[PDB]
């Protein structure tokens, strides 16, 4: 599943709303937050993924939501050192994504935190735009400044 | 690798900095290096902007001084900031929430493309000045050498004695200015305001800074000037304040209010430096 | 609706401008807005590269101070031209043949990437520099005040008064220079120049200049301290000169040969601006 | 021969020589110089006018030079009004141009100023690389500058 250099293929998602913010999830069990991120199987779409994804971890049907942009490009991270798994080949050294943003075009309730067995996200809440750039883990830290400056002036539109 | 914007306020003249979308790291040695007119980009001052530290707000923001130091003044910085973040397209609202090294704070772009800006309220206690004197007054008599001078005190989170005098023009700022400045009832010193009132709605003013001498545009000290000439009775509550160097709109409605200080801010040119 | 790009040589700092692949045009009152330290770029002089006016030379420049006016002066600003037609790939050269409001010259870049500059012979003769004199001396004697100095006097286009003096951080250049500047025997006035001697081949060096007191570098300065050191017995042909900001290499072998300066250029960022 | 908006194809020429000069024309009759620039036919490609007026006004066959880079897009120019001829219909307003960049792999000798009993050119010479965007009557400057910009790194190659 993994490329030649050690990247695997991923897709993220940023869901805002028409007041200009974003949803911010809490990561399972603990209480360090970021957005959502899934791997795209063989023979998977960008898209395809994205919807996967989106569906199992928040329990959203593509009629909730409306496409607003992708990326144009893979934007790729490395892991650090400590978190690399050397014996397991290949070596996963990273991950390439590709980022979706959607419109929230239905309720604030149909946020299913939980709906599969394995929840990967206890709760989550709404902020404001730049806020991640700052909480995300560091290593994330430049694909997320990426992703929403990309996205910035398609979300200021009303 | 990094791309910056030169501004300024009433000729305060800032490197602007955004590090929302840029990484971005700072030294004393740099920030100096940087600063130094002839050498570098030549500023003030250094406004650093942020992401937000807390989901309700926009940004944040530092400022760091030429010396390399960090300022934290109410309203330093405030305007240019406020036509950046808008300019850079990195928000399109018109109120600004905003934190800094003196706490959450509220921006206000007009229809002018001027900013507004809350500077909470002025206090007059004297040992918050800090400012020597057996009760708070609304005026203070100052012995200076062979002269006697009318004072009057405030903090806007700086120290400034505020002086009515005739003309602005005709004022010995250079010579009072000095000794008024380290005086020994401002064991902090103090800056100090030279105001001339024309009509309940319109001063001048020209202010000697502590440590640096006469400016043309201290934004506290207009706050200063027009908080004190209120207090005294000469001014009305929306006082046009000019300064050498251009105009503020100062609106204050007594105490238990805040006062509002309303101000240009000039981009002047978009940079890119290595290191 | 211009790019521009920010230099300086040993401090002299430059606002330096392609009108070669730019259109581009200027205003006395545009240059001084744009010179304005607070309100602008910030620059001692703005230099502007453009096309050669004959099909043999390779480019032409201008230079503007910041009150808005046109400055011939031989040497002025050349190492900055010379680095930046290099680095905004406007030639591959390391000869340039340039023509000026002084004429034609030529300008080497060196391995170390610093220029070598021909500034012509200096001229020693009274009546050019203009200085008052009997006949053409190595050595006048100048009586200011209660002191007597001896001085020797020479033109690189500029008037220059060089002075021998035993340690320059002991001289007292603040006071004698301003002095020794208006003089009667200049009635252009004169630049006027502390010589310590350390070696035949090493010199430090501290200039009053004209109308503006102490600088921390006169290129022009130092050739002309190094002429009149070597016209004294007391400089080799080779010397090393020390500024208060940083270094320059003066050669010059004589009478009937020119006099060549060698110096950095630092570029320090690359800008963008409207109007 | 005019498209809609007025302008009317042509190409330039500049040729260079290793020691990184161009060739500097003078105008037939008059003392005022410029490059050669020649008019597409119907049904010309753009190198085929080229070789053609380069043939025609220099007696150049393409054993003598070697094609070194042309312009990406059409560069235009506007006449000034005083030169507009607006009854003869349809009125050209100005120039589209195609510029092509040759090196003299030939002579300073095939250099044949008239070949054809009408030519535009009297003499030539060697000029330094920026010379012509001063002395180029001033409409057509723009223009000069874009091209030898666009050209200056390639001839900046030895
Ligand atoms: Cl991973
Ligand atoms: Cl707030
Ligand atoms: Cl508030
Ligand atoms: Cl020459
Ligand atoms: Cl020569
Ligand atoms: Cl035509």
């Amino acid at each position: 599943m993994i490329d030649d250099d050690g990247y695997r293929p991923n897709v993220g998602i940023v869901i805002c709303n028409r007041q200009g913010q974003v949803m911010w999830a809490r990561r399972f069990g603990q209480h360090s937050w970021q957005f959502p991120q899934g791997g795209i199987n063989p023979g998977e779409s960008a898209e395809q993924a994205m919807y996967r994804e989106l569906f199992e971890e928040v329990g959203l049907s593509r009629k909730d939501v409306r496409i607003l942009a992708s990326t144009r490009n893979w934007l790729r991270y490395k892991l650090p050192k400590r978190l690399v798994r050397w014996d397991t080949k290949p070596v996963c050294i990273g991950q390439k994504q590709k980022w979706f943003l959607l419109q929230l075009v239905s309720g604030d309730a149909e946020i299913n935190m939980q709906t599969s067995s394995t929840p990967e996200f206890d709760g989550w809440r709404w902020v404001s735009y730049w806020y991640p750039v700052r909480q995300v883990v560091s290593f994330k830290r430049d694909v997320y400044r990426r992703v929403m400056k990309e996205f910035a002036s398609v979300v200021m539109s009303l | 690798s990094m791309q910056f914007s030169k501004m300024h306020g009433l000729g305060n003249d800032f490197m602007v900095v955004d590090a929302v979308t840029q990484n971005v790291f700072f030294s004393p040695e740099l920030i100096r290096r940087l600063a130094d007119r002839h050498l570098g980009v030549g500023f003030d001052q250094l406004l650093v902007v942020e992401p937000p530290y807390d989901p309700e707000l926009d940004f944040h923001y530092r400022i760091f001084n030429a010396d390399g130091s960090e300022v934290a003044q109410c309203g330093n910085g405030a305007r240019c900031f406020a036509r950046f973040v808008r300019l850079k397209g990195l928000t399109n609202k018109r109120d600004i929430r905003v934190s800094t090294a003196n706490g959450r704070m509220v921006l206000t772009v007009t229809d002018d493309d001027l900013v507004r800006v809350n500077m909470g309220e002025p206090n007059f206690e004297p040992s918050a000045v800090p400012f020597r004197a057996n009760k708070a007054e609304k005026t203070y008599i100052m012995r200076a050498a062979e002269q006697t001078i009318l004072c009057g005190v405030v903090s806007m989170g700086n120290p400034h004695c505020v002086i009515q005098v005739d003309d602005v023009d005709t004022a010995a700022v250079e010579t009072l200015g000095p000794v008024l400045e380290s005086h020994e009832r401002f064991p902090e010193r103090a800056n100090i305001g030279f105001m001339q009132v024309v009509k309940r709605e319109h001063i001048r003013l020209r202010v000697y800074e502590r440590g640096a001498g006469e400016t043309q545009a201290c934004g506290s000290g207009a706050c200063a000037a027009v908080a004190v000439g209120i207090q005294q009775g000469l001014l009305a509550e929306e006082v046009r304040v000019e300064l050498p160097g251009g105009r503020l709109d100062i609106a204050w409605k007594g105490p238990g209010h805040p006062l509002y200080m309303t101000g240009p801010a000039v981009h002047v040119y978009d940079g890119f430096i290595h290191l």
